[PDB]
RNA sequence: ACGAGACUCUGGCAUGCUAACUAGUUACGCGACCCCGGUCGGCGUAACUUCUUAGAGGGACAAGUGGCGUUCAGCCACCCGAGAUUGAGCAAUAACAGGUCUGUGAUGCCCUUAGAUGUCCGGGGCUGCACGCGCGCUACACUGACUGGCUCAGCGUGUGCCUACCCUACGCCGGCAGGCGCGGGUAACCCGUUGAACCCCAUUCGUGAUGGGGAUCGGGGAUUGCAAUUAUUC
C-alpha cells in the first residue's frame, strides 16, 4: 500500500543532489531540513519526501544509486 | 357570485399551498430551515447560499 | 405427530420417585427434573423451593434464565 | 427583530438574497 | 499539607469516564457507589482487574472519585476501568519515585494494553445505498 | 421587493480588475458573439485565445447543442494546464455555465 | 399440596367450552369465544383468588363467583372501557359477550350491513379486505 | 458595563482576523476583556437526490453548511465599542453586541 | 453509616415497598385493579399490589434526580412500543399511574414541590430511604 | 490475587493440552488467563492474531449466532459461565480442561477440497476454529424447540465430546468429515 | 501533462499552548440525611481548564529493528507508539441515440387557446383484485415471550416571508388516546444530565401452533383538518 509517487521521489532526489551535506540517517533533522529547503505545501507529503531522503541516505553512503 | 368559489378550498396547510420560491411546482421542496425550494433548484443554488460539498 | 404430555400437579408416584431419587443424582436441574421425571419446567421449579427448605439439595447457581441445585454433601 | 429569526435560518435568509 | 489532585479521563468509546486520585483509605467509588453493585453484573471482575493485579497496598492512601458519561453500558465499564488505571499510574508519578511508577506500569502491559492505552475505535459513518458502514441494499436482476 | 427602508441601499459598479480571467465575464463575451452571429469555431477560439492573452494556466470552452445540423453535437476546445479533481478546483477553476437562444436550439456555453 | 389433590378436574366444559384444567387459571378461561387473557386477569382480581393455582385445584362452587362476574360487569365493578361490545346498536347496553352470544353480535353486523346496503358491508358478502387495505399484492391463498 | 461581542461567522479565518482586531484594539485602553469563547460549532446538513428525475443508482448529496459563534465579554464603557467594532469590517462575520 | 447509593438497588425497592406496606396511609386509586401500566404493555402486572413497588421505587429517582415531575417519571418508566407487525419504537408511561404515586408520597411527607416545578425530595424522606438501607446493609453481613 | 488468575473462580493451571500439534493455537494457561472471557477486542486486526485470543472468549463468541443473538456478548458469557457449573457439578474436573479435551476431539483432522472433490489434512488452527464451530453447533442444534437449555446444551458437547462417546454433534461430524476425506485421497 | 496520489472534510491523539457565569472541574463555605466520620444534578464565591468546547499548531514517514527481495521498487513479522491500511468529498480522455420537455419565466419545433388541452370549484381515481414478480417489515420461540425493578448514548431538530403550522418543561381532569390552565427557548442559555432500546436483575411461563406468532375483524374513546366512508393516524 505505501509505494512513493514520482512527485515525492524527484523532491528526494533532487534533495540530496544539492543539500546532500546538511542529510543523514537522522529522518527528523531531514525532515526539518526541508522546512528552509523548499516551499511544501502540505505537513503529509513533507514526510513522505523526507522518509525517501532517509532511505535515499542510507542507500548512497552503502554505494551509488541509479538517479 | 364568482369571485365567492374561485379560490374557496382552504390554503391553511397541504402540500398544494407551499411552493418553490423559484419554480411555483409543489415537489421535492426544502423547507427545512425555510429555503422554501424544489431540490432540483436547491442544487443549482447550493454553492450561491452558502451550502459546500465537503464531506 | 409425537405430543409428550408432561405433569403439572405430581402423580403420587412421581412425587415418591421426586422426594427419594432426586438428591441421589449429582445434578438438579429444572429441565432435566421435567425432562427425566415427565413434570413440568415451571413444577420442577416449584418443586426446588420446597426441598431447598427441606436441607435435602444444594444451592450452587440461581439465575432467572437458569437456577442449579445438586446433592446435599458427602460431610 | 419583532420575529427574531434563529442563527441557523439567519445564514439562509441572507444566503437565498445572495443567491 | 495541601492537596495531591490527580483527575485522569478514561476512554473505551465515546463513553468517558474521570478517576480523581487524592490521600484517604481505599474508598473507590463511581458516581458514589463502589466497584460492587455497579449494574451491569455479568462483567463484575473487569472493575476488579486493577485491585486483583496490583492489590489493595497500591490502593491504600488512594480515595477514587469517577464521574462517568457518555457511550453505553460495556463502554463505561472498560471508560472507568482505564482512569483508576491510570491514575493509580499518574498518582504514583507527580508526587512519587518514577522506579515503582515503571513498575507497577509493567504489571498492567502484561495483562492488557486496554489498562492504560485507549482503543481509538468508533462507529464508522453510514453511507447512501446501504443501511450501515459497509453494507449495501439487496440488489435486484433479471 | 426585498422590504428595505429608503436610503439604507447604495449600488455601486467597480470594472473587474484583470477581467479575462473570471468565467461568467469570458462565458457572456461568447453568449452574445453565437447570438450576435459569429462562426462557433470563430467565437470561442476568440475567447480561448484572449483568455490565453490573459496569461492564464489554462482554459476549456465547451458548446453543446444543435451545430449546423438537426443532431446534438459537443465542441470542446482546451489547451495550456488543467486540473479537475480534488479540492484546488474549488479556488483554481473557474466555472461558468450559460446558456444562448439560437433560432433552432439553445446552445450550452460552458467557460472553466 | 404439590402433588395430585383428591377432586382435580382434567377436562372442564365451562359455559359449552371444552377446557383443560391442567393450564392455569389465568388462560384456561380465555378458551370460550369473547374472553382474552387481558379480561381473564381483571375477572380473576375481582375475588381473592390465588393465581398460581390450576384450573383443577379449583372449587366447584368458586367457578359459579368467576362466570357471575364475568356475566355483569358494571355490578361486580369492571368499567366502561374495558368491554368487547360498548354501546350496542340494537339495545344499547354495555355487555362483555361470551361463546355464541360473541357469534349472535357480529351476525347482526353483517345482516344490519346486508339490509342497508352499505359499502363497508357489500365487501363482507363479496369476501374481501374491509378495513382499507391493498388487494393487489395480499390476500392470495384466501382467494383461490 | 456587561458588553458581550456575539461574533457569528460563516467563515472560519476571517472570524479569527475581527476576533484579534477586538483584543489588539482593546488591550491600549487598559480594559480588562476575557479571551474570545468558542461555542459548539452548528453545521446544517440538507442530502438531495442528485439526479432531476428518479432514474440512476440512488445517489445523494451531504451539503454541510458549517456555522461559528464566538462571545467576548468586555469591562467598558457603553461608547467605547462603537469606536472599536466600526473599524475594519469584513462581511463573514455579524459582530453582534448585547448592552447588559 | 451507609446511604441508599452504597446498597444493592435491585432489592431495595422491596425494603421501601414493606415501608410503605407496613404504614398503608397512601391511599391507593380504585383503577388499580383493572389498568394497564403503560399504553405499549399487554399484560397487567404479576404482584398484586405493584403501587406500593413502583411508590417505593419512585422516590429513589427522586432521591438520586431532584425535580423529576410528571413527564419525567413517564420517561425513567418508558419501554417498548412493540407495535405487533410494524417496527417497535419508545413509549411512555402513562400519566394517571405516575402522578397519583406522586399525589399519594406528597401526603406521607417523603416527596416535596419546588419552584420551577418537579417533585424535589423533603429533608424527613432523606431518613426513612437511608434507615432502611442501613438494615439491607445489616441483612447482607 | 496477583499469584493466580481465577477464571470467575475456576483453575487456568492444571490444564494440560493433550495433542502436541495444537499446542500453540490453544491459548489460555500462560498470558491469556483473564477472568471474564469478554475482552477489549483486537482479535480480527491481522492473520493469526485470532490465535492470541483466551479460547473461551472464542467459545463465547462463536455462541452469539443465527441472527437475533449477534452482538450479545454479556447474555453468552454468562451461558459459557453456568455450562463450567453443570460440568464440574458432573464430571468433579476442572471444566477449562473439558473445555480442551473437547476442543482437541471437536475439530478435523482432515477436510475435503475441491482442485471429484481431493482430501487435505488441515492446518492447526482450521481445526481450532471447526472445534468451536461444530460444538457450539450442536449445543445451539440440541437446545432449540427444547424444554433442555442452552448450558445443558453447552455443557453436555463440552463433555460428551471429550469422552469420544459419538454422541456429541461435533464427534459425529469430525468422525464423517474424516470419512468423507478418507474415501476421495 | 491529465486521471491516480497529493488535496479538502472526517475518526484517533496533546494531563503542552490560547481560552471560557451559555461548558465543567477539584476545592472552599453552607444545608439536609447517615454512625470521630460519608453521600448530595441542594445553595453560593477563592484557584483552575484534566474532563467539555474550538482555535493555532504538534505527530506517522514503512521513520525503527530483523527476514525477504537484482539488494532495487517494495513486502513481511515484530519494536516503540494515541494512531503502523479511519472514512468520505472531489474525480481524466472519449463517450451513450441512458434518464429528465412532469424542477424551471432553460428552450426549438408541432399541437392547442371561449365549444379549453388554460384555469379554478365539488365528487371519483391513483388504493381498485382470479394472478405474476421487486424492495421490505414481523415472525416461527425457552440464546425465548410476559411482568416488575435497573442502568447508559449520539447525530440532530425547534415559534418560519408569502405561510396559519415550533419543540415544549411544569400543575391538575382522565385507563389509554388525550383535554385544559401556567412559564421557558430564535437555542452549549428551554425541553435535556436528551433517564433511548437491545442488554442487565428477579418473577411467571414449559415443547403444546403453547403465555410463540398478531394476519384477520366487531365494538366503543380521542386527535389533526373545511372535511377521514374506500377503517388519516392513535
Amino acid at each position: 500500500g505505501r509505494v512513493r509517487t514520482k512527485t515525492v521521489k524527484k523532491a528526494a532526489r533532487v534533495i540530496i543532489e544539492k543539500y546532500y551535506t546538511r542529510l543523514g540517517n537522522d529522518f527528523h533533522t531531514n525532515k526539518r531540513v526541508c522546512e528552509e529547503i523548499a516551499i511544501i505545501p502540505s505537513k503529509k507529503l513533507r514526510n513522505k519526501i523526507a522518509g525517501y531522503v532517509t532511505h535515499l541516505m542510507k542507500r548512497i553512503q552503502r554505494g551509488p544509486v541509479r538517479g | 357570485g364568482h369571485q365567492q368559489l374561485y379560490w374557496s378550498h382552504p390554503r391553511k396547510f397541504g402540500q398544494g399551498s407551499r411552493s418553490c420560491r423559484v419554480c411555483s411546482n409543489r415537489h421535492g421542496l426544502i423547507r427545512k430551515y425555510g429555503l422554501n425550494m424544489c431540490r432540483q433548484c436547491f442544487r443549482q443554488y447550493a454553492k450561491d447560499i452558502g451550502f459546500i460539498k465537503l464531506d | 405427530r409425537d405430543k409428550l404430555n408432561n405433569l403439572v400437579l405430581f402423580d403420587k408416584a412421581t412425587y415418591d420417585k421426586l422426594c427419594k431419587e432426586v438428591p441421589n443424582y449429582k445434578l438438579i436441574t429444572p429441565a432435566v427434573v421435567s425432562e427425566r421425571l415427565k413434570i413440568r419446567g415451571s413444577l420442577a421449579r416449584a418443586a426446588l423451593q420446597e426441598l431447598l427448605s427441606k436441607g435435602l439439595i444444594k444451592l450452587v447457581s440461581k439465575h432467572r434464565a437458569q437456577v442449579i441445585y445438586t446433592r446435599n454433601t458427602k460431610g | 427583530m419583532a420575529v427574531q429569526i434563529s442563527k441557523k435560518r439567519k445564514f439562509v435568509a441572507d444566503g437565498i438574497f445572495k443567491a | 499539607g495541601p492537596l495531591q489532585s490527580v483527575q485522569v479521563f478514561g476512554r473505551k468509546k465515546t463513553a468517558t469516564a474521570v478517576a480523581h486520585c487524592k490521600r484517604g483509605n481505599g474508598l473507590i467509588k463511581v458516581n458514589g457507589r463502589p466497584l460492587e453493585m455497579i449494574e451491569p453484573r455479568t462483567l463484575q471482575y473487569k472493575l476488579l482487574e486493577p485491585v486483583l493485579l496490583l492489590g489493595k497496598e497500591r490502593f491504600a492512601g488512594v480515595d477514587i472519585r469517577v464521574r462517568v458519561k457518555g457511550g453505553g453500558h460495556v463502554a463505561q465499564i472498560y471508560a472507568i476501568r482505564q482512569s483508576i488505571s491510570k491514575a493509580l499510574v499518574a498518582y504514583y508519578q507527580k508526587y512519587v519515585d518514577e522506579a515503582s511508577k515503571k513498575e507497577i506500569k509493567d504489571i498492567l502491559i502484561q495483562y492488557d494494553r486496554t489498562l492504560l492505552v485507549a482503543d481509538p475505535r468508533r462507529c464508522e459513518s453510514k453511507k447512501f445505498g446501504g443501511p450501515g458502514a459497509r453494507a449495501r441494499y439487496q440488489k435486484s436482476y433479471r | 421587493r426585498f422590504g428595505f427602508p429608503e436610503g439604507s441601499v447604495e449600488l455601486y459598479a467597480e470594472k473587474v480588475a484583470t477581467r479575462g480571467l473570471c468565467a461568467i465575464a469570458q462565458a457572456e463575451s461568447l453568449r452574445y458573439k453565437l447570438l450576435g452571429g459569429l462562426a462557433v469555431r470563430r467565437a470561442c477560439y476568440g475567447v480561448l485565445r484572449f483568455i490565453m492573452e490573459s496569461g492564464a494556466k489554462g482554459c476549456e470552452v465547451v458548446v453543446s447543442g444543435k451545430l449546423r445540423g438537426q443532431r446534438a453535437k459537443s465542441m470542446k476546445f482546451v489547451d495550456g494546464l488543467m486540473i479537475h479533481s480534488g479540492d484546488p478546483v474549488n479556488y483554481y477553476v473557474d466555472t461558468a455555465v450559460r446558456h444562448v437562444l439560437l433560432r433552432q436550439g439553445v446552445l450550452g456555453i460552458k467557460v472553466k | 399440596s404439590l402433588v395430585i389433590p383428591e377432586k382435580f378436574q382434567h377436562i372442564l366444559r365451562v359455559l359449552n367450552t371444552n377446557i383443560d384444567g391442567r393450564r392455569k387459571i389465568a388462560f384456561a378461561i380465555t378458551a370460550i369465544k369473547g374472553v382474552g387473557r387481558r379480561y381473564a386477569h381483571v375477572v380473576l382480581r375481582k375475588a381473592d383468588i390465588d393465581l398460581t393455582k390450576r384450573a383443577g385445584e379449583l372449587t366447584e362452587d368458586e367457578v359459579e363467583r368467576v362466570i357471575t362476574i364475568m356475566q355483569n360487569p358494571r355490578q361486580y365493578k369492571i368499567p366502561d372501557w374495558f368491554l368487547n361490545r360498548q354501546k350496542d346498536v340494537k339495545d344499547g347496553k354495555y355487555s362483555q359477550v361470551l361463546a355464541n352470544g360473541l357469534d349472535n353480535k357480529l351476525r347482526e353486523d353483517l345482516e344490519r350491513l346486508k339490509k342497508i346496503r352499505a359499502h363497508r358491508g357489500l365487501r363482507h358478502f363479496w369476501g374481501l379486505r374491509v378495513r382499507g387495505q391493498h388487494t393487489k399484492t395480499t390476500g392470495r391463498r384466501g382467494r383461490t | 458595563h456587561r458588553i458581550r461581542i456575539t461574533l457569528t461567522s460563516r467563515n472560519v479565518k476571517s472570524l479569527e482576523k475581527v476576533c484579534a482586531d477586538l483584543i489588539r484594539g482593546a488591550k491600549e485602553k487598559n480594559l480588562k476583556v476575557k479571551g474570545p469563547v468558542r461555542m459548539p460549532t452548528k453545521t446544517l446538513r440538507i442530502t438531495t437526490r442528485k439526479t432531476p428525475c428518479g432514474e440512476g443508482s440512488k445517489t445523494w448529496d451531504r451539503f454541510q453548511m458549517r456555522i461559528h459563534k464566538r462571545l467576548i465579554d468586555l469591562h467598558s464603557p457603553s461608547e467605547i465599542v462603537k469606536q472599536i467594532t466600526s473599524i475594519s469590517i469584513e462581511p463573514g462575520v455579524e459582530v453582534e453586541v448585547t448592552i447588559a | 453509616g451507609v446511604t441508599v447509593k452504597d446498597v444493592n438497588q435491585q432489592e431495595f425497592v422491596r425494603a421501601l415497598a414493606a415501608f410503605l406496606k407496613k404504614s398503608g396511609k397512601l391511599k391507593v386509586p380504585e383503577w388499580v385493579d383493572t389498568v394497564k401500566l403503560a399504553k405499549h404493555k399487554e399484560l397487567a402486572p404479576y404482584d398484586e399490589n405493584w403501587f406500593y413497588t413502583r411508590a417505593a421505587s419512585t422516590a429513589r429517582h427522586l432521591y438520586l434526580r431532584g425535580g423529576a415531575g410528571v413527564g419525567s417519571m413517564t420517561k425513567i418508566y418508558g419501554g417498548r412500543q412493540r407495535n405487533g407487525v410494524m417496527p417497535s419504537h419508545f413509549s411512555r408511561g402513562s400519566k394517571s399511574v405516575a402522578r397519583r404515586v406522586l399525589q399519594a408520597l406528597e401526603g406521607l411527607k417523603m416527596v416535596e414541590k419546588d419552584q420551577d416545578w418537579g417533585r424535589k425530595l423533603t429533608p424527613q424522606g432523606q431518613r426513612d430511604l437511608d434507615r432502611i438501607a442501613g438494615q439491607v446493609a445489616a441483612a447482607k453481613k | 490475587t496477583p499469584d493466580i488468575k481465577l477464571f470467575g473462580k475456576w483453575s487456568t493451571d492444571d490444564v494440560q493440552i493433550n495433542d502436541i500439534s495444537l499446542q500453540d493455537y490453544i491459548a489460555v494457561k500462560e498470558k491469556y488467563a483473564k477472568y471474564l472471557p469478554h475482552s477489549a477486542g483486537r482479535y480480527a486486526a491481522k492473520r493469526f492474531r485470532k490465535a492470541q485470543c483466551p479460547i473461551v472468549e472464542r467459545l463465547t463468541n462463536s455462541m452469539m449466532m443465527h441472527g437475533r443473538n449477534n452482538g450479545k456478548k454479556l447474555m453468552t458469557v454468562r451461558i459459557v459461565k453456568h455450562a463450567f457449573e453443570i460440568i464440574h457439578l458432573l464430571t468433579g474436573e476442572n471444566p477449562l480442561q473439558v473445555l480442551v479435551n473437547a476442543i482437541i476431539n471437536s475439530g478435523p483432522r482432515e477436510d475435503s477440497t475441491r482442485i471429484r472433490r481431493q482430501a487435505v489434512d488441515v492446518s492447526p488452527l482450521r481445526r481450532v476454529n471447526q472445534a468451536i464451530w461444530l460444538l457450539c453447533t450442536g449445543a445451539r442444534e440440541a437446545a432449540f424447540r427444547n424444554i433442555k437449555t442452552i448450558a445443558e446444551c453447552l455443557a453436555d458437547e463440552l463433555i460428551n465430546a471429550a469422552k469420544g462417546s459419538s454422541n456429541s454433534y461435533a464427534i459425529k461430524k469430525k468422525d464423517e468429515l474424516e470419512r468423507v476425506a478418507k474415501s476421495n485421497r
